[PDB]
């Protein structure tokens, strides 16, 4: 499912800005 | 509708002399109990603290000037807190004090304890439409607010939006908003809210915080946001696609918005055509809000936080304290005159 995806990405906690 | 021109007016004139004019080194950290550590950013943190001739508690970020210098951040640094001290909205953190010292920058602001979004976001799993809506009207007003100052926040998500006593939000981390009339160039962002035209490396203007509410109604009703992967290179790459799939239990309305918010041609995005906002305000998703109710505060919030008296911080997650180290010598002096 889509939800299971999320989890396997790794990207569910708190995500920081980034920059070059 | 003349009404709102004549208050965005009236914003404008406020904004402009507090813009022209910013207000420097109204309290001294002295006059502060420090209390706890509520979230952590690249320079430093905010905390919970309390303003000891008075009792009452704020929230305190602070900077440490040297590591902004390292990692060439002082126009990013100096501009957050001149657009802090001269913004004015229901939904945007409100600035009571700021001051320097020999090592550090520091803001004190309203302290908002109902906790971030993320939190209850991640604790629930997803909202439901109305209550995602109440949310997301919030932010339209904003919006419309900021770009009229001119105003690009490019950081819009759950991580920035802080819940308060009444469960309206108020907007945080300015950190690398920028005041331009036209278009800017700058990779700036959080990778999953990323506008396609600055992956790109594209000129983009204020329709990019557009694309980015897109991201939050979709990350608040689904509980995951539009696109993500493992690495920011692959969400980049499902982002330019321009291929966006929905929940079953999206409405109609909803994914109709948001085909329009996450529109990848810039032209024809919702935000961007020639009535504005008004093709946001107007669309179906939102013909059960009350705009002025909304601005208002008199709509009755979906979520109201527990909170126990002055100081309560049980809404907040636990962080690693540092004590505030101050050098007896000047750091950075010239470089940061302005703040
Ligand atoms: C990507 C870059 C090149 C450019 C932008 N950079 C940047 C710019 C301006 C900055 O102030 C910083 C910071 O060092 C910084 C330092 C501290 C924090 C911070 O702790 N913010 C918390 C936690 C992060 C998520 N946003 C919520 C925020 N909390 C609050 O603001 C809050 C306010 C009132 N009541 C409760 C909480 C955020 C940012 C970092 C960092 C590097």
């Amino acid at each position: 499912t889509t939800y299971a995806d999320f989890i396997a990405s790794g990207r569910t906690g708190r995500r920081n800005a980034i920059h070059d | 509708q003349e009404s709102v021109k004549e208050f965005l007016a009236k914003a404008k004139e406020d904004f402009l002399k507090k813009w022209e004019n910013p207000a420097q080194n109204t309290a001294h950290l002295d006059q502060f109990e420090r209390i706890k550590t509520l979230g952590t950013g690249s320079f430093g943190r905010v905390m919970l603290v309390k303003h000891m001739e008075t009792g009452n508690h704020y929230a305190m970020k602070i900077l440490d000037k040297q590591k902004v210098v390292k990692l060439k951040q002082i126009e990013h640094t100096l501009n957050e807190k001149r657009i802090l001290q001269a913004v004015n909205f229901p939904f945007l953190v409100k600035l009571e004090f700021s001051f320097k010292d020999n090592s550090n920058l520091y803001m004190v602001m309203e302290y908002v304890p109902g906790g971030e979004m993320f939190s209850h976001l991640r604790r629930i799993g997803r909202f439901s439409e109305p209550h995602a809506r109440f949310y997301a009207a919030q932010i339209v007003l904003t919006f419309e607010y900021l770009h009229s100052l001119d105003l690009i926040y490019r950081d819009l998500k759950p991580e920035n939006l802080l819940i308060d006593q009444q469960g309206y939000i108020q907007v945080t981390d300015f950190g690398f908003a920028k005041r331009v009339k036209g278009r800017t160039w700058t990779l700036c962002g959080t990778p999953e809210y990323l506008a396609p035209e600055i992956i790109l490396s594209k000129g983009y203007n204020k329709a990019v915080d557009w694309w980015a509410l897109g991201v939050l109604i979709y990350e608040m009703a689904a509980g995951y946001p539009p696109f993500f992967a493992d690495q920011p290179i692959q969400i980049y790459e499902k982002i330019v696609s321009g291929k966006v799939r929905f929940p079953s239990h999206f409405s109609s309305d909803l994914k109709d918005l948001l085909r329009n918010l996450l529109q990848v041609d810039l032209t024809k995005r919702f935000g961007n055509l020639k009535n504005g906002v008004n093709d946001i305000k107007n669309h179906k998703w939102f013909a059960t809000t009350d705009w002025i109710a909304i601005y208002q505060r008199k709509v009755e919030a979906p979520f109201i936080p527990k909170f126990k008296g002055p100081g309560d911080t049980s809404n907040f997650d636990d962080y690693e304290e540092e004590e505030i180290r101050v050098s007896i010598n000047e750091k950075c002096g010239k470089e940061f005159s302005e703040f």
